[PDB]
DNA sequence: CGTTAGGCATTAAGCTGAACGCACAAAGGAACAAAATAAACAATACCACCGAAACAAAGAATTAGAATAGTATAACGCTAACAAACATAAATTAG
DNA sequence: CTAATTTATGTTTGTTAGCGTTATACTATTCTAATTCTTTGTTTCGGTGGTATTGTTTATTTTGTTCCTTTGTGCGTTCAGCTTAATGCCTAACG
């Protein structure tokens, strides 16, 4: 079960990109958008999942719930309604 | 004869989960009783108000259920719940549908 | 529950049979190795053999569609 | 004999068919609910834990949480709770 | 002679589309590679839940759903439709992000 | 005569004023204005000087910041000026409308 | 030429060049005349918002003035705490 | 015979001396020093409040600060402060 | 003899006070012993890094007193503290000097 | 215009003759300076020098209450 | 899981003298501010374009779903033993 | 410049890690199903550059307008020590 992984934002697709963008009202999108949208989304990951991290290892525990995930959005002020 | 907490007020939330909340919650050393009164009546009448918009959301739709899709409908064509639930976002709820005019075509 | 199953399709059913059969014929052997050997097995048989277990899922399949016309 | 999970979900639906008797409720909404009811618990009752602190009251009676209420919620909202309150205590110690 | 649309007039049917629809638009999968993927750098070995991955999604959706609505905005504002990541680095900047 | 180029002096200003930490209100009609509003809430409202003070160092921070915000925007769709779009999609952007 | 009085009209007392100066030291080279109003506006409803907050952060302890403490309350609470004046 | 303001300016001043011994300091600056003791001290018995209450602890010990030093303070000021932090807990309980 | 808390840890702020604080601030019924040599490490740590930036900043402008605008330029200024205080304001602090470089001439 | 101003004390009289004497010896000198030394040397007097401004804003006092005796100060808006 | 009858010990309403805080008297240029103006440079209106993004069809390649088994792990309950609150005597310190 | 506020010692107590067990959801595997991502060839249109008009900001001078910093006095507001009723928390019982 031991494995090491790389390449995983490439994962996160530009046709997967522009649905959430037109989501979000978006008639045209350039070129450049997607990888400094992945990065973006890189970033807010890090910080998001070293919250629930540091969360989730206080507590003597060795997986990631769903409650620490809504905690470490709670921290950042993002709220998330639905988990608990 | 005895009769509960909830409906000495009237309401439907429970006085004593929200009295012992308070207390659990480590927010005084003491609480007052008129405290879970009032905000089980702020509670009840603030879900009141998220449910009977959400009905006409969903009679509005022609559906019967309430989807959170409803929820965030109600939520955000409202003025004052939204700026009390601004930051918040909604599991699985969308956006409200509003395209800018200028995108839209003449 | 209330949960629709889906149908079984052809290879499902034959190692289902098939590794009753390993199971009934082999003590101690694990079931990945087993589900292994018989991922090879079915790949390794002819086209000529797998007709009757394609045409049982068929069956099952029509059998779903007339059991839920309006289902999606 | 599983631990029973301590929430708001009955009351919701009781609420629910005060208002609305036809339409029925998700699980998954009744779920949002229950986190939308604790996170308004939440922000009102640090609000009136912070106001006894300014205060230096060791005790949060029914002003404290009135204040709270007039502090978050804008609008109307805050005066239809005030009243929906006010109703309450007055309902209640009437009895 | 076969039959083509012009550029903007399938786009608006698709913004309407998705604004209705509630769904997630980014599969599960790759998403629960990439949390696993970043999640190593942290604590190598951990177990991802499923509902902790799919509020992961929730919120991931959300947040680049209410920058890209920011990036409207600030597009529209300099008179523009085609976002351009100037746009975006401008919509976090004054967001109070960066 | 000589007069200077138009904006130059506002440079001089502008450095002027950056590297000062002086308050740009005045006191007085900051009070007016204060003691003016207050009373649409609450009748017989006097104010320490102190708290009048502290209103008047925020409102400028949350000025400078909005101004800050607001070249920002006007930089970003080619302008030097300031216009008051610019000022709405600031709000807007910060998530105050 | 001779001077204008206009009553009330509050917002109207934070000058024209004491909003010059504000924008300056934000860095701005140049601002349209249409500014001024807006800015008022703005100006008028924080303050609107931070007095309500400190008018029921005051009546809360049935005081009639308002101190200091109770504007900082007022202002952590929406993001903008202010340093110097007492914790 | 007035009552005395509890607050940080001695200490404030000590650190001062021991990291700077020619430059003095304001009366206001102190008070800002004072109100950012006061901040930063709110804020990290909050964060470790409310993680001992999401792990169910009644008690907040040393873990609970180290895992809210980690949360708040970014960058290598997060391994700084956890390095004088357990570098103070050994000085304290090595006497 | 016995020595104080504060030297203890060899510090400058005192456990007592931080301690007591931290009991009648309410964040729990119990604190442990380690929490308030922990917090006032973190705090004179921190106290330490503004004060050793504000020195330099005042020594660097040739003043020999720390006004609050050296508190504002040494914060400001800095990368990992200007995140920890980027909502607050100062008091009289002012702002960072710096203009953009599309309204400075050529 | 019927405003009723308030009566002079000692340092608001001591301090107007003051001002005229120095502006009637220097030129070029900004009043708020002046009000500032003024404070200045008034705080460095001492108290045997200045019982005739208090004296004279005592005979002040006591004719303004013989002038208006039913008068009381009542705040406007 | 939720409510209710009596102590008791803590806590907010009540009250008064005292201390705080603020406005305001004169002054008188200083510093600020409003108003009118010359014009100079910035916003903007318009036009060309070209390459960049949208659209489409095909296939590939990936995810979805399910059965399933192992399986690390997490969530239940006893138990000790340990650490922290509490009652009571110095000390240094500090506003 | 001496009250007061931190520090130390022993006691109770109530919290928590250690341990066992077990269940339970997690990870991996292998199949079909489907669906959707990527390539490649149109095609058409919006960002960007370049020029010209205009409209409005700025910098300045003149002429009011105010302000500012100084101490004592009057008055309204708050606050702190002391009284005193209110009340909420704990226990025992009940449903």
């Amino acid at each position: 079960h031991r494995k090491v992984l790389r390449d995983n934002i490439q994962g996160i697709t530009k046709p997967a990109i522009r649905r959430l963008a037109r989501r979000g009202g978006v008639k045209r999108i350039s070129g450049l958008i997607y990888e400094e949208t992945r990065g973006v989304l890189k970033v807010f990951l890090e910080n998001v999942i070293r919250d629930a991290v540091t969360y989730t290892e206080h507590a003597k525990r060795k997986t990631v719930t769903a409650m620490d995930v809504v905690y470490a959005l709670k921290r950042q002020g993002r709220t998330l309604y639905g988990f608990g | 004869k005895a009769k509960t907490r909830s409906s000495r007020a009237g309401l439907q939330f429970p006085v004593g989960r929200v009295h012992r909340l308070l207390r659990k919650g480590n927010y005084s050393e003491r609480v007052g009783a008129g405290a879970p009164v009032y905000l089980a009546a702020v509670l009840e009448y603030l879900t009141a108000e998220i449910l009977e918009l959400a009905g006409n959301a969903a009679r509005d739709n022609k559906k019967t259920r309430i989807i959170p899709r409803h929820l965030q409908l109600a939520i955000r064509n409202d003025e004052e719940l939204n700026k009390l639930l601004g930051r918040v976002t909604i599991a699985q709820g969308g956006v409200l549908p509003n395209i800018q005019a200028v995108l839209l075509p003449k | 529950s209330g949960h629709i199953k889906r149908p079984m399709n052809a290879f499902m059913v034959w190692s289902k049979i098939e590794r009753r059969k390993i199971m009934e014929q082999s003590p101690d052997m694990h079931n990945a190795e087993i589900s292994k050997r018989l991922g090879k097995r079915w790949k390794m048989l002819k086209d000529s053999e797998k007709i009757p277990f394609i045409r049982e899922a068929e069956r099952l399949r029509l059998k779903h569609m007339a059991d839920y016309p309006d289902y999606k | 004999k599983r631990s029973r999970k301590e929430s708001y979900s009955v009351y919701v639906y009781k609420v629910l068919k005060q208002v609305h008797p036809d339409t029925g409720i998700s699980s998954k909404a009744m779920g949002i609910m229950n986190s939308f009811v604790n996170d308004i618990f939440e922000r009102i009752a640090g609000e009136a834990s912070r106001l006894a602190h300014y205060n230096k009251r060791s005790t949060i009676t029914s002003r404290e949480i009135q204040t709270a209420v007039r502090l978050l919620l804008p609008g109307e909202l805050a005066k239809h709770a005030v009243s929906e309150g006010t109703k309450a205590v007055t309902k209640y110690t009437s009895a | 002679k076969p039959h083509r649309y012009r550029p903007g007039t399938v786009a608006l049917r698709e913004i309407r589309r998705y604004q209705k629809s509630t769904e997630l638009l980014i599969r599960k999968l790759p998403f629960q590679r990439l949390v696993r993927e970043i999640a190593q750098d942290f604590k190598t070995d951990l177990r991802f839940q499923s509902s902790a991955v799919m509020a992961l999604q929730e919120a991931s959706e959300a947040y680049l759903v209410g920058l890209f609505e920011d990036t409207n905005l600030a597009a529209i504002h300099a008179k523009r439709v085609t976002i351009m990541p100037k746009d975006i680095q401008l919509a976090r900047r004054i967001r109070g992000e960066r």
